[PDB]
């Protein structure tokens, strides 16, 4: 345990800035899916009539 | 300062309601009926105008031929049209030929055939109007933006209807429309120009006093439209001009903001290329479009309706690489009326808006169709002082108020018909409907 603490001591610190990053940036993920499904509702809903001319 | 508008009533409830002018030599007498397609149901969508061709085909005294020479023999016209909301029957004649022309209306309206072989005509006729209103570009745009601001309610719907429809009005359905529709308490017998208004309320005791009166009588310009922002797009590579109609959702006749509503309206105002004063305009919008040639023209309108309204603008245009720019700046002209207006634009609007609604009535048809209009939509005859003071009452605040809760920010419905491939988007126009600087 105590080598592995020397060649990494950053570990504890690191994890938990890690846990703090994935919380944030699922957040957003899931904030950015609904934002995309916003703006493109208008593209994804278009309908079209043809009459050939 | 005009005379003094009289009204009368009768006993059904018929509203008399007449001014006169000793100056002038013609009247046009007519009815206002407050009612129109809106009326109708879907199936029946098309009736109200299928009634309006045959009021002219003939009634159970005068065929076809002899109202044709009635009408040739007093020497004036007759006319109608047929709105969403409202019906207009008028006739236009000498001042002495008054009492020939109420009495033709009164035939027409109460007394008509409605023969089968006559609808059966007509089914043909009215199928040829759906395939030549196709070139009247404005009409067709402003159809399409009905149809997509209120979709699937009735203002939505077409005033011509559909061409089923069309194909299977009955004349039992012709008659229960107007059966229903057309009563008392629902029209107003007008007259302007060289009539006394004492002889036309003899003429309506005389024709229309027989007229059915509804069970339920609410006053007139009585009455929910749910406005859909959306668009519709009728690209046509091979027309040279771009027609592109915005608006949002505007007011009804009795809102409160019916003439903050206009004040706005007024700060944008009308541009056209073809004449000589557009390029001097004292309005932004103007200015901006004729330096850089993006339009032919621009309207502003403000359309009410009893219980909603559209406000936009129409545009009109060949540079089809800056439709882009044209759009862009008209929405931030829209956007200054929340962000920047001041006393200086309000002042001037109103300025030009007090003399407007007085100088659009100039003949005798001007002036019925605004007594009608008025009464069918109001219930009165606003006289030009209380006008005035509705419209000194608008101030600055009062726009920027409007402007925030009725533009900044919302949905719009976007119509364009024409080389449009340079509109973009519904998202990126709806985008300049707001500033990110403010
Ligand atoms: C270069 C590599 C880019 C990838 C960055 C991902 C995470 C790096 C952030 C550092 C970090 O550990 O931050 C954690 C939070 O993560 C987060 O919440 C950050 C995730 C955010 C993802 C990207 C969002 C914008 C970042 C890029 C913009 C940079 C320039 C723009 C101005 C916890 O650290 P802490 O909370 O202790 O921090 C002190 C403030 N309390």
């Amino acid at each position: 345990a105590f080598l592995t603490w020397a060649a990494e001591p950053e570990h504890d610190e690191r994890k938990k800035l890690g846990l703090k990053a994935i919380i944030v940036i699922s957040a957003m993920l899931g904030l950015s899916v609904y934002i995309k499904k916003f703006k493109w509702s208008p593209i994804k809903n278009r309908k079209f009539i043809y009459n050939p001319p | 300062v005009s005379p003094k508008t009289r009204t009368s009533n009768l006993k059904n409830g018929l509203t008399i309601a007449s001014e006169s002018n000793p100056l002038v030599q013609t009247a046009t007498v007519g009815v206002w009926i407050d009612a129109g397609s809106r009326n109708e149901n879907a199936y029946n969508n098309g009736t109200a105008h299928f009634f309006e061709h045959l009021a002219f085909k003939g009634t159970d005294k005068r065929s076809q031929h002899q109202l044709e020479l009635d009408i040739e023999n007093m020497g004036g016209h007759l006319n109608a049209y047929t709105s969403r909301e409202s019906t207009v029957y008028y006739a236009k004649s000498f001042k002495d030929d008054v009492p020939k022309s109420v009495e033709i209306l009164a035939d027409i309206l109460q007394h008509s055939k409605l023969a089968e072989s006559a609808i059966d005509r007509e089914r043909e006729v009215i199928t040829r109007e759906l395939e030549e209103v196709n070139k009247q570009y404005e009409e067709v745009v402003f159809d399409h933006l009905h149809a997509t601001a209120f979709m699937n309610q009735p203002l939505g719907r077409t005033i011509l209807g559909p061409r089923e429809n069309i194909q299977t009005i009955t004349n039992t359905e012709l008659r229960k429309f107007i059966t229903e529709n057309y009563t008392a308490d629902r029209m107003v017998l007008v007259g302007a120009g060289a009539v006394d208004h004492d002889a036309l309320v003899e003429l309506a005791e005389k024709y229309f006093s027989h007229l059915p009166s509804s069970q339920s009588p609410v006053p007139l310009g009585t009455p929910i439209p749910n406005f859909v922002g959306s668009e519709v797009r009728l690209r046509d590579d091979t027309m040279p001009v771009a027609h592109i109609a915005i608006a949002v959702e505007g007011v009804s006749w009795t809102s409160e903001d019916y003439y903050t509503a206009l004040v706005a309206q007024a700060i944008i105002g009308n541009y056209d290329r073809a004449v000589g004063t557009s390029r001097h305009q004292g309005s932004r919008l103007s200015n901006i479009v004729s330096e850089n040639n993006l339009a032919n023209s621009f309207q502003s309108f403000s359309t009410s309706y009893s219980d909603t309204g559209l406000w936009g603008i129409y545009l009109t245009s060949e540079n089809t690489t800056q439709i882009d720019d044209l759009v862009h700046f008209t929405l931030k002209e829209w956007n200054r009326l929340s962000t920047s207006v001041s006393n200086l634009q309000v002042e001037r609007a109103k300025s030009q808006l007090k003399a407007g609604l007085l100088l659009s009535l100039d003949g005798t048809t001007y002036v019925a169709e605004d007594i009608g209009r008025q009464l069918t939509t109001l219930g009165r005859r606003v006289t030009p002082a209380e006008v005035e003071a509705k419209l000194e009452a608008v101030t600055e605040h009062d726009v920027r108020a409007w402007a925030q809760k009725t533009l900044y920010d919302k949905d719009i419905a976007l119509v364009g018909l024409g080389p449009i491939e340079g509109l973009y988007d519904y998202n990126r126009i709806r985008n300049d409907m707001s500033m990110m600087r403010w």
